[PDB]
């Protein structure tokens, strides 16, 4: 995802082990917080960015297709995080 | 999707494919300027011949005075196109025998136009034998397939990682009928028949036999042999020749692969036996090394290690005193072994007669 | 024992070559050393077990009510058992 | 040297099955001279005449010339209170073996010597009832599915009990191999024994992968492929050296095509087709390209709605004939264009 | 006897990820006919 | 054998037909969520039964954050050998790593539900 | 280096980088990879590299250089060939026109290389590279498509 | 003694990236103050 966005997403969530308990769809609209509270109690159709949308594939993709690489990204990202939580070998392979 | 459904569009690009290359022939050095065009002709047909779900007669009839233009070229790109271009063609549907036989011919007889491309040409030779019919090429192509430089090599830097079963497949039988026409006639030249001897020798030698290709040789072998010694005229000049010209072949094909010729030989006793063809029987199998444990006994048609082990006691001896014959002369299809092992297993069993031969 | 885990867990038929209600019970266990397993069932049979595959290898009807004991000599060519009717 | 100064084709038929598309055209009724509404049990061809025995929960077996226009018929036997259960031919073709849902005896009928003889006691055997059966292809054996995982192995010639062989938990299906030396048993936790015949040992013990519990098992006449079905649907075809060696096996091709689960395997002669099908759902019957793996995409009309439900399916010797029952009493059969012997 | 199937083109990853790609960056033609015919081929 | 230790709970195989066979029948009634995004959501909601995950995912770590969740919660949970009979008892098309029973007020699964509850924790002794 | 043990060369170097923090630590840090390789072999510019690679004021001729290390060596592991590449373009990769071209020409003419992935090659390079680089990119690539270079 | 053993499980403490990425925005915000003053205060000279 890249070195800030993924910096502000620990900070968001206050710890690497905190962001490892959460689910795909929350890591997904994280920074969205108030579109979602709004949408809920108005019933309106929930956000679908959140922080994510300063990644480096979020921006690059056309504004058509940033609603489908959101939850792509952010689906695999979590992959990402359990693994280098709870992992006890420091490699990018996975990632990669 | 376009260039499958309408023909027009086909014709397009083939027809501009072929204009450019004729136009940049001229200017010497100017292969590189023909990359790209060539990249996109070699991408979207093999593609378009994927995607049709049935390629119907006009999709080859259209192609075809493409693909021989493409062969008669000399550009290597646009060779390797071709040549896409017929492997993808041959994998998809079943062609008739005459256009795998034209195919055929004009793939080997321009092979050696451009000497870089030749390993490619001779693998796709491969595709073309594996996914058609076995019996699907004839024997015209023969001499041009046998006349290009380091044949056998190229053949085994290819075995080397693929199967080349089907070009020797195709290619040993004429191999075996071209030198017997070598032995006994005339050919374009003798150096002509002195190549498909060192041709075969060096299959032997170098590429490794699987797919029973070694129970088909020794087969054509035996079979030709004994055909040729059944002729009318008597030829025993010629019958010598042929003699001392399969000697290294049956020697050197016993010694690498122990037991094919063991079993071909097993298999046509009885048809040997049904006709008086014994004594070309015994000639040839006094040819080889070992082989003259198959030698028929002289008053019946029985072989002799048949004859160590039948049930039958009395006629028995006679086997022994047979081999104590072969003992006396002078051995020459016979082994030492066999004799060993058959005397040692012969001393311990019931008959008391047995016993003392 | 090197590991404790049970590789095998074997089933025995209630009833003879047939089903019942009432429960199998296995009242004695002997282990040879060449790997058979011999078991005395509350049906009235022992049989003969593979510790290798885990399949039964053969079965001996003996009594009609239970056999209950199970004993093997030091030398593994012999062995005893006792059933319920005395 | 060229093909465009002379007139000729350039496209020819190729001996193996062309894979995609299937030809197939539709014959007369198997059953059209003795028509019955009872659901149709079993139905197969005899292995070295044109002759299809079709028998269902009514009690009749009947015999029928295989003609494509009438199928005209041979004889009918009606049994007194003897619903088929499964009924099918010898490995020789000489006599016919039949047995019912819950009855112990066992019906052979002699057709040369014209002998019906109904095997009521079988010495050795503790069985009550004897549904499930299958024969050996050498025709030497036959094997009998019990209670608490037992099968049992008979003589063809004297009918007379060999040996047992126990497995844990419940036998679903069982089959011979293509040499008749083992035994394929499955079992009702998913799991799969194989067993020698001459000595009744385990060889070896594979686990069919994703497989709750088992409904079905075929192997191939070539010895190439054995296929297992499974509960939700799913085929799983394997190499056979693999099942003997590997506790493990990886399959060759999982065909998900079929969603409720799998009954009825049978496997072509040449082994080129495989039938897969489901009683549960209606139209549950696909067709399977073998050495490629892919099903046929023409062979199921579901908008002509005849097959309904499927409980079997037999190929003719030669592969010329396709036949499949359904549970309205009609034995459909197909004829293949692409084999042209019976 | 022994049933064989040989490799089909789509069945190929390698080639369909080369199949896929634009025309102009795709590379010389040679070399796609290299890897074509190879993959072509029966591996042992 | 071959298994990573990190699976504590390892049912055996004839745990293991008791737990596939609940699952089957509960997707039945509506009261399975399937996958591992969908069982972690009813950990936080908690509306679990019981949590069921497959050993054989090749990183296992991806699925560690479940076990710490039902110590939380104080939920019974179990690793299976098999992620392809996990998809397959699941009633899905695909592998699934992990899935949870839920909640269902007046179930008659209620008697199943609980015996497979004491199954579990006799494993932790 | 001259007229020194390699052990105090080692040391002039450690104490060079700690005094120099700033944009003028770039010339510091290749002149310690080349002599790394000049003084030990192959495993001492491993080494080097590794404790380096994470001071992040870099330039291009510190990845070039070791990939060149790479390739004079027998072994020429082409998995450590796409790891150096992959680092240079992550810190490079949004202006470096040049970097993106040699690494495409190292999957073709490299005998270990896998050509197939020129595709994802040229679709990544058109997105990080912004502005002016990204017609150079277009422009070198078509030349290199005709025999010029 | 205690000091021995959670140090071996450092290094993977993350106190430190929340609390540089909180400063990196604070630092943001000082040199937009700062650089808007220059430009005015010698904008009086080269408004240019």
């Amino acid at each position: 995802v890249g070195e800030l966005v993924g910096a502000r997403l620990i900070a968001h969530a206050g710890s690497l082990l905190n962001l490892a308990k959460h689910a795909a769809s929350t890591v997904q609209i994280l920074g969205a917080e108030k579109a979602l509270f709004r949408a809920l109690k108005s019933r309106r159709d929930t956000p679908k960015y959140g922080l994510i949308y300063h990644a480096s594939l979020v921006g690059q993709t056309s504004p058509k297709h940033k609603g489908k690489i959101s939850r792509m990204l952010a689906a695999k990202t979590v992959l990402a995080i359990r693994y280098d939580a709870f992992g006890e070998d420091s490699s990018s392979a996975m990632g990669v | 999707t376009h260039c499958y459904k309408d023909l027009g569009f086909m014709d397009f690009i083939c027809s501009l494919v072929t204009k450019s290359v004729k136009v940049f022939a001229e200017y010497p050095g100017s292969s590189a300027q023909l990359r790209v065009l060539l990249a996109f002709y070699a991408s979207t047909i093999v593609s378009a011949l994927v995607a049709a779900e049935d390629v119907s007669d006009n999709i080859i009839a259209k192609l075809f005075p493409y693909i021989q233009k493409g062969l008669k070229s000399s550009l290597p790109d646009y060779r390797a196109a071709t040549y896409m271009i017929i492997c993808q063609i041959s994998v998809k549907v079943t062609m008739e025998n005459t256009f795998v036989n034209s195919l055929a011919s004009q793939i080997i007889k321009t092979l050696t136009k451009i000497p870089s491309l030749i390993k490619d040409g001779l693998s796709c030779l491969i595709v073309l034998l594996q996914r058609q019919k076995p019996e699907s090429l004839g024997k015209k192509p023969f001499p041009h397939l046998c006349n290009v430089p380091d044949l056998i090599t190229i053949l085994h830097g290819i075995s080397e990682t693929y199967d080349v079963s089907p070009l020797l497949h195709y290619m040993l039988p004429h191999l075996v009928v071209s030198i017997i026409h070598h032995v006994t006639g005339e050919e374009t030249e003798g150096m002509d028949g002195q190549i498909y001897k060192r041709h075969l020798e060096a299959i032997l030698t170098k590429i490794s036999l699987k797919n029973n290709l070694d129970h088909l040789l020794a087969s054509l072998l035996f079979e030709e042999y004994i055909s040729y010694s059944s002729q009318e005229e008597m030829d025993s000049n010629k019958v010598s020749l042929l003699n001392e010209q399969f000697l290294p072949l049956i020697r050197l094909l016993e010694s690498k692969y122990p037991r094919t010729l063991d079993v071909v030989l097993e298999e046509h006793l009885k048809e040997i036996a049904d006709l008086k063809k014994q004594e070309l029987f015994h000639q040839f199998v006094s040819l080889s090394t070992s082989g003259g444990k198959y030698q028929f006994l002289a008053d019946s048609d029985t072989s002799l290690m048949l004859s160590l082990n039948h049930p039958l006691a009395p006629v028995r001896i006679l086997a022994m005193n047979h081999l104590k014959k072969i003992m006396k002369t002078s051995k020459e299809g016979v082994d030492e072994s066999f004799i060993k092992e058959a005397v040692l297993a012969r001393l311990g069993d019931d008959n008391i007669d047995v016993v003392l031969s | 024992v090197k590991s404790g885990s049970a590789v095998h867990k074997m089933i025995v038929d209630r009833q003879y070559m047939g089903v019942s209600k009432r429960k199998c019970i296995v009242w004695g266990v002997a282990f040879l050393s060449d790997g058979t397993i011999i078991s005395v069932d509350s049906a009235g049979k022992v049989q003969f077990w593979d510790s290798a595959t885990g399949t039964l290898v053969k079965s001996h009807l003996i009594a009609n009510a239970d056999v209950q004991s199970i004993a093997v000599a030091d030398q593994e060519d012999s062995f005893v058992v006792g059933t319920a009717e005395g | 040297d060229d093909l465009l100064q002379r007139t000729g084709n350039f496209i020819s038929t190729s001996t193996s099955l062309p894979r995609g598309i299937l030809k197939m055209k539709n014959c007369q009724h198997a059953n059209a001279e003795r028509p019955t509404v009872a659901r149709i049990s079993s139905v197969q061809f005899h292995p070295g005449a044109q002759i299809v025995m079709v028998a269902g929960l009514d009690n009749a077996v009947s015999l029928f010339q295989v003609d494509g226009k009438t199928n005209p018929k041979i004889q009918s036997i009606y049994l007194e209170r003897f619903p088929i259960f499964k009924a099918c031919f010898s490995a020789n073709g000489e006599e016919v073996l039949a047995t019912s849902t819950h009855s112990k005896v066992l019906y052979v009928y002699d057709m040369l010597a014209g002998k019906l003889i109904p095997v009521h006691q079988v010495r050795g055997l503790k069985e009550k009832i004897v549904r499930s059966f299958e024969v050996s292809p050498d025709g030497s054996f036959l094997l009998i599915n019990g209670i608490a995982g037992y099968l049992h192995l008979l003589a063809m010639k004297t009918k007379e009990l060999i040996g047992s062989m126990k497995i844990n938990g419940r036998v679903a299906a069982s089959t011979f191999s293509s040499d008749s030396k083992k035994v394929y048993a499955s079992s009702g936790d998913g799991e799969v024994y194989v067993w020698d015949v001459n000595s009744r040992k385990c060889l070896n013990r594979f686990v069919d992968e994703g497989s709750l519990y088992g409904l079905s098992i075929a192997t191939s006449r070539n010895g190439q492929y054995v296929a297992c079905g499974s509960n939700c649907g799913v085929v799983n075809i394997y190499n056979q050296d693999s099942c003997l060696q590997e506790t493990n096996p990886k399959p060759i091709k999982a065909i998900m095509n079929l969603v409720t689960g799998v009954t009825s395997l049978t496997f072509n002669p040449t082994t080129e087709i495989l039938a897969i099908a489901s009683e549960k759902m209606k139209e549950a019957v696909r067709l399977v390209h073998l050495p490629s793996c892919t099903v046929f995409s023409n062979f199921p009309v579901i908008k002509n709605k005849n097959i309904s439900h499927v409980h079997t399916m037999d190929f003719s010797p030669r592969s010329g004939y396709f036949a499949l029952g359904n549970e309205k009493g009609k034995a459909l059969m197909y004829r293949l264009h692409h084999y042209s012997d019976f | 006897n022994e049933l064989v199937q040989l490799p089909l083109t789509e069945n190929i990853p390698a080639i369909s990820e080369l199949l896929h790609t634009p025309a102009h960056v795709l590379p010389s033609a040679a070399f796609l006919c290299s890897m074509f015919v190879n993959s072509l081929l029966l591996s042992k | 054998a071959d298994v990573n230790p990190k699976a504590y709970p390892l049912a055996d195989a004839h745990l293991t037909k008791k737990l596939l066979d609940l699952v089957q029948q509960s997707c039945n009634y509506k009261q399975l969520r399937k996958g591992a995004n969908e069982a972690t959501k009813t950990l936080n909601r908690g509306i679990s039964e019981f949590i069921v995950m497959a050993a054989d995912a090749e990183p296992l770590e991806i699925i560690l954050h479940l076990p710490l969740l039902c110590e939380d919660k104080n939920v019974p949970y179990v690793f299976v050998r098999s992620k392809q009979a996990l998809g397959r008892a699941c009633g899905v098309s695909r592998p699934v790593i992990a899935c949870s029973v839920t909640i269902k007020e007046g179930s008659q699964l209620k008697q199943q539900i609980q015996s497979i509850q004491q199954s579990i924790e006799r494993l932790l002794v | 280096e001259g007229a020194k043990s390699q052990e105090d060369t080692e040391a002039v170097f450690k104490k060079a980088l700690l005094a120099v923090i700033g944009a003028d630590s770039v010339t510091l840090k290749n002149k310690y990879l080349d002599w790394a390789y000049r003084s030990g072999g192959y495993k001492k510019a491993r080494a080097v590299f590794k404790s380096l690679q994470e001071s992040r004021p870099f330039s291009v001729d510190f990845f070039r250089k070791m990939i060149q290390f790479e390739k004079e060596q027998e072994s020429c592991n082409m998995a450590n060939i796409r790891e150096y590449y992959e680092r240079a373009l992550r810190e490079f990769g949004s202006a470096d026109s040049d970097l993106w071209m040699d690494y495409m020409k190292e999957e073709l003419n490299h005998p270990l290389g896998r050509p197939e992935n020129c595709g994802q090659i040229y679709w990544r390079a058109m997105k990080m590279l912004q502005g002016e680089s990204a017609e150079a990119f277009v422009a070198k690539h078509a030349m290199h498509q005709t025999g010029h270079l | 003694l205690s000091r021995y053993r959670l140090k071996f499980s450092a290094d993977k403490v993350d106190t430190m990236i929340v609390q540089a990425i909180s400063l990196l925005d604070d630092l943001d915000k000082e040199l937009n103050n700062y650089i808007m003053r220059c430009r005015e205060w010698y904008g009086w000279h080269f408004p240019e």
